[PDB]
RNA sequence: AAAAAAAAAAAAAAAAAACUAGAUACUAACACAUUUAAUUUUUUUUUGUU
RNA sequence: ACGAAUCUCUUUGCCUUUUGGCUUAGAUCAAGUGUAGUAUCUGUUCUUUUCAGUGUAACAACUGAA
């Protein structure tokens, strides 16, 4: 009768996951929400437009900036390099580059 | 003692609460590290 | 519940596809 | 059940845990059990993609490389950076373990580590000059020797590199390969900035020359690039014919 | 010397035997060319080799490089190659060399692809010989030829001494397969072992093959 | 200190002499070696503050090509490994488990290796002088010759 | 395509640059 | 445990030559079994055994121990 | 060693005594501490001899020592064997680090 | 299957450094519970009686 | 100029799953450490007067006075 109780079990296989299972799944979606969703297309991909348009991922998993040339760690990292002064700049450059011809 | 907040930990919960709403605190801290729900509120 | 019944219906459109080129190759020898 | 147990503090545990998947590929077969390993190395933390490289290695041995090595080798393709340098420690293992072997596979691994020594991070280029280690002393003496020179041309532009663990492992890799090529095809691309200018550059080179005239003394003496009139003295006898 | 018309041996004066060959890139032009073109005129020569002419001026000055074809040390300082085409009907043609010191010895090619394994898989039975038996005695210390050298009675490993100034490329040394006729057949029962391939008696069938039918 | 046509007289190969060789603290010596018979120049990418990698080439490099004798082998098909499972089937998996993932085939793994690829040695490969510069890319240098033989 | 060589030594060195005097095997 | 990675008669009566009854047995270092003329014969093209093509070296053994197996009362 | 770097060894010429190691650190090349392929004993100098000081590890050299310790055979071959006396004379940064935490 | 043509503007050889603090990835089979039976911290103005 | 057709464009207007329910928020549960070392974002300061020394491959940098 030890229905008593409340709780139980499904019947299905062996239930917690491993500490490292857990971070994987956690590392994504902290990278999903600060992303806000949007997908980052890999270098090699072959070009939905982006967000942006510069940010990128290599053949490795890094990310980068196709203008400034700069590796980062995370999407934190990012949005502190799309705020920063110098990728200001690379803008302005292609922006005079482009003005200058078409 | 510290639990100190970071600036991406800070900016995690924005995004988090954004999400969430303000009455899921135990999903907050699932997407956030070295932070239980009552450190998270 | 969505990413679970997405792979299944991936993996039953594939055996679809198999099937059909199954008739179509014993087609090409005439049976 | 290993495969979540070798997180542990101990170190004859992660040993043995390691040692006892040889015991079941040997049993069961390597293709079950890889796919299991493979699919570790995309945990973050570092002694599981270590001790999973490990593994792979001891899989290889016991079961055949044949069996284990394309499965690695497309592995590698994966973008994720931590399946890259998992896929290359778990090449140096699998090397030292087929000792001998070793030669068999060769011309196909050198277009892998052709991607590694060009690879941007510096990591990449640490775990193909660490396997260069192991695939060179082993496999000496065998006459591939052309995938060496192969091999050379894109690790000595990493002389002038920094990094502890970076500069300690290539120069163990430069060592190596001095002796696929032997001493005098190796010590060409060394004389020249052996003094140099530079100050930095030459304090580079000394590096590896130093390594080089311990190993090889009296094999360098043929070598020298040492004329007449380059030295004051030189040595008379040896333009001597009878 | 010229063993052949594109391959060349040699000697030093520090005791190395070495073979070199001119590689078929040489062979294809050489081949389809008249000697004269090659100062002045034209060969059209592959966009590579020019970019190595310029950007190496001292080393591809000619420019191609012999590939190294075969390399070897021999203690002697070689005086004489003597390129045979034959050894007492024999049908393998040797090259037999005469050393300063006093030597004769002789490089006969193996045409097989098959021997080459076996006799390789014989040097390398006899190379470690005394790493094996010492294995064999601390293991069965461990659990029931005391010297690391025993079987080659000085420390020296084959390849590093074989080796010395320049790493042997294809020469495979039958002055060491020739020991395993002198051992007792214990020991060379011991050494067999380690082949999943044919008993003592086929080695010693083929180790002295060489100098019945092929000298 | 020597001015650099007073160093380029003494050197049988004149044009690899360069305006810092002048100040080496023994540059008699060092241009006479580096104008030895085959010493190879010591690499470019010293003097430049870049750190030898740096992106502008290496943004684009492409993932790995799998060596096409191993391709025969099927592997490319079983695991996609360009470019899933939820946590609980996931775990589901570590208890039952399941067998026969990859329907690999033993005999045709160790032919590739052995039998079929024995004399497989890869298309280009490199000399004895190149040393392998920043910008360099191969996979075109490896096609050109490829594209010069079939046309 | 290679050349694969075995080498003997038919008639070894001669220069004897060592010796000693005593009473090895009975 | 079989890894694909790394009264039983076993002797045919009629030949795999003839296809007849053993007449002159012969016995190879094999298990091989064939008449004199057989055995004479396969060697005229074929280096090694009918069955193995393991090298025979033409040896061949009287092969009485055949007719012994092959009479009702054995030796 | 390899891996650690401020601990020192000795380089002297070696004796004809036998390095030891203890059951913890058994089976390890004391150059690059792996545990693959044995080759030769390692021989160590009288001055690391004497007493108590013999007995342990020669990589740790604070347990007790048991099983001789071999070189690998890739130590053997570039030569980095015959050096000198591959005997850890410090302790370590690590090893202190860890003992002041715990206590 | 398949069956040509003819009317005298452009081109390009493919941002640092320093300072100070903060942010995140990662590297060494790095070390993470045994440690203790021969051997040097054991230090005092010598002071144990058939 | 005008009746007037068609393509292009802005606006007004029209609009899509604008979250499947219910109860005691239905209940409950969560981050290892130490030694050595590198990689990578952002912020802040300087392209600005002469000569003398230190310094550098050459710069740079550092050190004095008008
Ligand atoms: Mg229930
Ligand atoms: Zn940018
Ligand atoms: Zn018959
Ligand atoms: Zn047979
Ligand atoms: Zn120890
Ligand atoms: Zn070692
Ligand atoms: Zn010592």
């Amino acid at each position: 009768m030890n229905y008593l109780e409340g709780v139980g079990s499904k019947k299905g296989g062996g239930g917690i996951a491993s500490e490292s299972q857990f971070n994987l799944q956690r590392r994504k979606e902290v990278e999903s929400l600060l992303s806000k969703g949007e997908n980052v297309p890999y270098t090699f991909q072959d070009e939905q437009v982006r967000s942006n348009p510069y940010i990128y991922k290599n053949h490795s998993g890094k990310l980068v900036c196709k203008l400034c040339n700069t590796m980062h760690m995370s999407w934190s990292s990012v949005e502190r390099h799309l705020g920063g002064k110098k990728h200001g700049l690379n803008v302005l450059r292609r922006g005079i580059s482009i003005e200058k011809s078409s | 003692k510290g639990g100190v907040w970071t600036n991406v930990e800070d900016q995690i919960l924005k995004a988090a609460v954004q999400k969430y709403g303000t009455h899921q605190w135990s999903k907050v801290a699932s997407l956030l590290q070295k932070k239980t729900a009552r450190q998270s509120e | 519940k969505a990413t679970r019944k997405i792979r299944e219906r991936m993996l039953e459109e594939s055996k679809r596809i198999a099937e059909l080129q199954k008739r179509r190759e014993l087609k090409q020898a005439g049976i | 059940e290993l495969l979540e147990l070798l997180k542990s503090t101990n170190k004859e545990i992660r040993r043995s845990a390691n040692a006892t998947f040889g015991f079941i590929a040997e049993a069961i077969g390597p293709h079950d059990v890889l796919v299991a390993l493979l699919n570790n190395l995309k945990v973050q933390e570092r002694q599981l993609r270590v001790c999973t490289a490990v593994a792979i290695g001891i899989v290889a041995k016991v079961c055949g490389p044949y069996n284990v090595l394309p499965v690695i080798m497309n592995e590698y393709t994966t973008p994720e950076t931590n399946v890259q340098n998992g896929v290359l420690k778990a090449m140096s293992f699998m090397f030292e373990y087929i000792g001998n072997m070793s030669k068999d596979y060769i011309y196909f691994i050198t277009p892998l580590l052709e991607d590694a020594l060009t690879d941007r991070d510096l990591v990449h280029r640490q775990t193909a000059s660490n396997v260069i280690t192991h695939l060179a002393l082993n496999c000496s003496g065998t006459g591939h020797e052309d995938a060496f020179i192969h091999l050379m041309n894109l690790l000595i532009p990493n002389i002038f590199e920094t990094s502890p663990h970076a500069i300690m492992r290539i120069l163990e890799g430069l060592e190596a390969l001095s002796q696929a090529l032997g001493p005098g095809l190796f010590m060409n691309y060394i004389w020249a900035g052996l003094f140099h200018p530079a100050k930095n550059v030459r304090k580079a080179f000394w590096r590896v020359y130093n390594n080089m005239y311990v190993m090889y003394q009296d094999a360098m003496v043929p070598f020298y690039p040492v004329t007449p009139d380059n030295n004051e003295e030189y040595i008379e006898e040896l333009d001597l014919v009878l | 010397k010229f063993l052949d018309e594109a391959t060349v041996i040699g000697a030093d004066r520090y005791g190395n035997a070495w073979t070199l060959r001119s590689p078929p890139e040489c062979e294809k032009i050489m081949s389809n060319h008249d000697p004269s073109e090659l100062s002045n005129g034209a060969i059209k020569y592959p966009l590579d080799v020019i970019t190595l002419q310029q950007k190496l001026p001292n080393t591809y000055d000619c420019k191609f490089k012999f590939q190294l074809l075969n390399h070897f040390f021999v203690n002697d300082i070689i005086t004489d190659f003597h390129i045979l085409d034959s050894l007492s009907n024999s049908d393998r043609p040797g090259c037999i060399y005469m050393g300063l010191q006093g030597t004769v010895g002789c490089f006969i090619p193996l045409l097989s692809k098959g021997n080459v394994f076996m006799m390789g898989n014989i040097e390398n039975i006899m190379a470690e010989a005394d790493d094996t038996f010492y294995l064999d005695y601390e293991s069965r210390k461990k659990n029931n030829i005391i010297c690391e050298g025993s079987c080659s009675i000085l420390g020296r490993d084959h390849q590093e001494y074989r080796s010395y100034y320049a790493p042997v490329r294809k020469v495979i040394d039958g002055d060491l397969c020739e020991n395993f006729l002198r051992l007792s057949l214990n020991e060379q029962e011991f050494l067999a072992k380690n082949l999943k391939s044919v008993q003592v008696e086929d080695i010693i069938q083929t180790i002295n093959e060489v100098r019945t039918n092929y000298m | 200190k020597p001015s650099l046509s007073q160093l380029k007289s003494q050197v049988p190969y004149p044009q690899i002499i360069e305006w810092y060789d002048c100040d080496a603290r023994y540059p008699g010596l060092l241009a006479s070696i580096k104008c030895t018979k085959n010493v190879i120049p010591v690499p470019s990418h010293w003097q430049s503050k870049k750190e030898y990698l740096s992106g502008r080439s290496l943004l684009g490099k492409r993932p790995f090509e799998l060596p096409d004798i191993i391709k025969k082998t099927n592997i490319e098909q079983m695991r996609s490994t360009l470019p899933e499972k939820s946590l609980k089937e996931a775990s589901r998996a570590r208890v039952q488990p399941k067998m026969g993932a990859l329907d690999l085939d033993y005999k045709k793994l160790h032919d590739v290796f052995f039998k079929i690829g024995a004399n497989w040695k890869p298309d280009h490969l490199l000399c004895f002088g190149d040393v392998y510069y920043e910008n360099r890319n191969l996979f075109e240098e490896t096609n050109w010759k490829r594209m010069v033989d079939h046309k | 395509d290679e050349l694969y060589l075995y080498h003997l030594t038919l008639k070894k060195q001669t220069n004897f640059v060592h010796s000693c005097i005593g009473h090895f095997v009975d | 445990l079989n890894q694909e990675w790394n009264d039983l008669e076993k002797i045919p009566f009629k030949c795999t030559l003839c296809k007849e009854d053993y007449k002159s047995p012969v016995v190879t270092n094999c298990g091989h079994y064939f008449c004199g003329s057989c055995f004479a014969k396969d060697m005229k093209k074929g280096t090694k055994c009918f069955i193995c093509h393991k090298e025979t070296h033409g040896s061949a053994k009287v092969a009485s121990d055949l007719q012994k197996m092959l009479n009702k009362r054995k030796s | 060693s390899r891996h650690q770097f401020d601990l020192i060894m000795c380089l002297k010429q070696p004796g004809v005594q036998t390095g030891l190691l203890c059951e913890k650190c058994d089976g390890k090349c004391p150059i690059c501490d792996s545990y693959v392929r044995p080759k030769r004993k390692v021989r160590v100098c009288e001055n690391c001899s004497f007493g108590k000081q013999a007995k342990n590890c020669i990589i740790c050299n604070l347990n007790v020592g048991v099983n001789d310790a071999f070189y690998c055979w890739e130590c053997c071959r570039l030569g980095k064997d015959k050096d000198g006396c591959p005997r850890i004379l410090n302790l370590g940064s690590n090893r202190l680090d860890r003992h002041f935490e715990k206590k």
